[PDB]
């Protein structure tokens, strides 16, 4: 059982777009203070996925990457890549050198 | 902030915890099932401990949290489940009697050897030393001693121990909050909250007995032609007028009549519809035998198993070195974990085995969908009632034919349909009366209707009455004879296998309307029907969500068990019996006249 992944099942708000919380804070589910201490109605936000190699498909651990892609108004750098035709010469021909 | 805020939030975190220590628990019992190892057995014992105490320390929990407050059906559906003490409400040393009972009667029985006296060199052992004697011997004598010897020495160990059983039970059930033990147990059927779904815990015995009357002719018919075939077979001891002799009936206490259909053949010179001859000329491995079955639940519409399924399961013996439990069982480990563990023989038996197991699974992989404390079936009928469905199809000539193992030349008359009616009915409508009156005679004593003293006079009374099964010698209060059984001596409810018996041909003939079979009930074959699997599959998506008389209205239409599916599914071997039956006296007396 693998035990180094974790999840947050409890917080008192949704979260924003792009936000990360890394709080270990208890999680109040009632009106008594949980005063650090995991009894009743206080419960620890983080959870642990038991991940396995017999389990299902769906219960089985999957890496995700989100590629974000955003332009802004400072120059863009991150561009793809241009191919480059092989160079014809002595011929009349349409060129596009670096633009 | 509210209470069902918090009750849903107690809810989240219990499902995922209860579901990691319930799969690692799963798994150290599948560890010791498929290697019986002591290393194992002490990963079993650990994780069974370390379970109990969870559900206890959960349970201590979840009282704080008032039922009234809570108006979410599921949420107060897993609330209850989880809000019963158990046995936490007795005291703990009490507690600790009743668990060194249970023990001691798990030990007794299954470690129990008898044999004869003057010859104590060897002994036979219940499983298979004398299961087979008492399956294929003829002798009267021989099956006399068997039976009153064992129940002699088990009924004379487990007396006092099942009187201590019945008062500490009792005290539990009554600590919580019910009539007796018997109320605890038709507690599972009741439906509280729901608007015209209502069941009741005391309609179950009215319904029970209201279905077993329309039972009765059928096995009053059915019972008089063993009577006659037994009384072929043993020509002075059985009467025409009076009940069965108790050890005659084919297995060690009754439970099934299925060991009797050598004898009471009508047509012996007609064939068989084995196939096992076919399986072994094709060499058919169990391989093969998963993916037909498998074959049969993508032809329904029901969905394929898992690769984990194919990768994890142990559908051979693994060998002399490692030793392996060879009951067949299907294991729902958890977190989409699905895996059958079986020796798979090649017989016709272990096909429909397998075809049975594979129900139990997809019935399992159904409710996946559910929360944790949700995944089970409506009942406990209803989990065994959809693989015997699965039993009934895949024993069907058409489907035989459709896989290619039954040659498509055979000759499908009358002759062989009532045969295979009355073998069907052999161990089907045969446990039905012996289930009743067991149930109801436990029901009695965990009431108190019955005195410790009259348990016994009562019962041989209750089986005449109901069975039709009369004592060989006069039993005296010595004995414990329905003890010897082992869902009763290791604490089992007995009525799911009316309730499954009942709920199979209600199933059958739902989906057999669903999929537009146009000729007999038995003649019923389910495949290619992806309706009736839809129909199917909307009941099996809900689990323990809903009540089981709102899924008995799903699948059959139908608020309440029903008895005439059974009747019709047996109506032509009704119908033979009754015109066998002109001679001879249909039904028995009370009284003494065969033998006593
Ligand atoms: C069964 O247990 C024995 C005990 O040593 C072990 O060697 C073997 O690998 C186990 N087999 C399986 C299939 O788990
Ligand atoms: C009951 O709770 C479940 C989740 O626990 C929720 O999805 C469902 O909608 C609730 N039912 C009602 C009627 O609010
Ligand atoms: C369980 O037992 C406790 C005390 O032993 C009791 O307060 C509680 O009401 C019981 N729960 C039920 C459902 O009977
Ligand atoms: C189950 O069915 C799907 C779709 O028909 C298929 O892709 C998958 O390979 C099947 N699973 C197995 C184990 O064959
Ligand atoms: C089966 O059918 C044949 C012809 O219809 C008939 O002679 C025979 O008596 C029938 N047998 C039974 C048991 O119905
Ligand atoms: C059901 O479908 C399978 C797959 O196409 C087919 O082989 C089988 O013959 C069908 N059943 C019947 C009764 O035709």
């Amino acid at each position: 059982g693998n035990y180094n992944y974790l999840y947050r099942l409890f917080r008192k708000s949704n979260l924003k777009p792009f936000e990360r919380d890394i709080s270990t804070e208890i999680y109040q589910a009632g009106s008594t203070p949980c005063n650090g201490v995991k009894g009743f109605n206080c419960y620890f936000p983080l959870q642990s996925y038991g991940f396995q190699p017999t389990y299902g498909v769906g219960y089985q651990p999957y890496r995700v990457v989100v590629l974000s892609f955003e332009l802004l108004h400072a120059p863009a750098t991150v561009c793809g890549p241009k191919k480059s035709t092989n160079l014809v010469k002595n011929k009349c021909v349409n060129f596009n050198f670096n633009g | 902030s509210t209470i069902e805020e918090q009750a849903k939030t107690f809810l989240d975190k219990f499902n995922h915890e209860a579901e990691d220590l319930f799969y690692q628990s799963s798994l150290a019992s599948w560890n010791y099932n498929t290697n019986i190892t002591e290393e194992n057995v002490q990963n079993m014992n650990n994780a069974g401990d370390k379970w109990s105490a969870f559900l206890k320390e959960q349970s201590t929990l979840a009282q704080m949290y008032p039922l009234q407050e809570i108006q979410n059906l599921t949420v107060k559906l897993q609330l209850q489940a989880l809000q019963q003490n158990g046995s936490s409400v007795l005291s703990e040393d009490k507690s600790k009697r009743l668990n060194t009972i249970l023990n001691t009667m798990s030990t007794i029985y299954s470690t129990g050897k008898v044999c004869n006296p003057d010859n104590p060199q060897e002994c036979l052992l219940l499983e298979p030393g004398l299961n087979e004697i008492m399956a294929n011997s003829l002798d009267y004598n021989e099956r006399l001693w068997a039976w009153e010897s064992w129940r002699s020495e088990v009924g004379k160990q487990l007396r006092p121990l099942y009187e201590e059983y019945v008062v500490l039970k009792n005290e539990m059930a009554r600590a919580n909050h019910y009539e007796d033990y018997g109320d605890y147990w038709r507690g599972d059927y009741e439906v509280n909250g729901v608007d015209g779904y209502d069941y009741s815990r005391g309609q179950l015995i009215e319904d029970v007995e209201h279905t077993f009357e329309e039972i009765k002719p059928l096995y009053e018919h059915l019972h008089a032609y063993v009577r006659a075939k037994l009384m072929n077979a043993y020509p002075s001891y059985i009467s025409p007028i009076g009940c069965l002799p108790a050890h005659l009936l084919g297995d060690m206490w009754g439970r099934f009549w299925t060991n009797l259909y050598s004898l009471t053949v009508p047509f012996g010179q007609k064939p068989n519809i084995d196939v096992t001859d076919a399986m072994v000329d094709q060499a058919w491995d169990a391989q093969r035998i998963f993916k037909e079955a498998e074959k049969f639940f993508v032809s329904v519409g029901l969905p394929n198993m898992t690769q984990g399924f194919w990768e994890n399961s142990m559908l051979t013996d693994p060998g002399n070195v490692q030793k392996a439990v060879c009951h067949p069982t299907a294991w729902d480990l958890g977190k989409g974990d699905f895996r059958i563990l079986m020796c798979t023989k090649v017989t016709m038996d272990d096909f429909l085995t397998a075809h049975h197991e594979m129900g139990h699974i997809q019935y399992d992989m159904a409710y996946a969908a559910q929360p944790f404390l949700l995944r089970n079936g409506a009942n406990e009928g209803f989990h065994e009632a959809v693989g015997e469905i699965m039993s009934l199809s895949a024993a069907t000539p058409k489907h035989l034919k459709s896989i290619g193992l039954l040659s498509p030349d055979f000759q499908e008359d009358n002759e062989t349909e009532i045969n295979f009616l009355l073998k069907q009915a052999l161990t089907i409508v045969g446990t039905l009366p012996f289930t009743y009156m067991l149930e109801k005679w436990r029901w009695m004593v965990f009431k108190g209707e019955i005195p410790k003293d009259q348990w016994m006079k009562k019962w041989w009374e209750m089986k005449r009455e109901i069975v039709g099964v009369v004592e060989p010698v006069p039993h005296d209060e010595t004995y414990c004879d329905p003890a010897s059984l082992f869902h009763v001596s290791n604490d089992y409810s007995f009525i799911r296998y009316y309730t499954r018996t009942l709920y199979q041909f209600q199933f059958q003939e739902a989906l057999c309307q669903a999929a537009k079979h146009e000729g007999p009930l038995h003649k019923c074959d389910i495949s290619n029907s992806t309706e009736a699997g839809q129909k199917l599959f909307n009941m099996l998506r809900l689990g323990k969500s809903e009540p089981w008389t709102l899924a008995l209205e799903n699948v059959v239409g139908a608020k309440n068990m029903n008895v005439r599916p059974l009747l019709n599914y047996f109506e032509p071997l009704f119908t033979w019996l009754k015109d066998q039956n002109k001679n001879s006296f249909v039904g028995w007396s009370t009284d003494w006249s065969p033998y006593a």
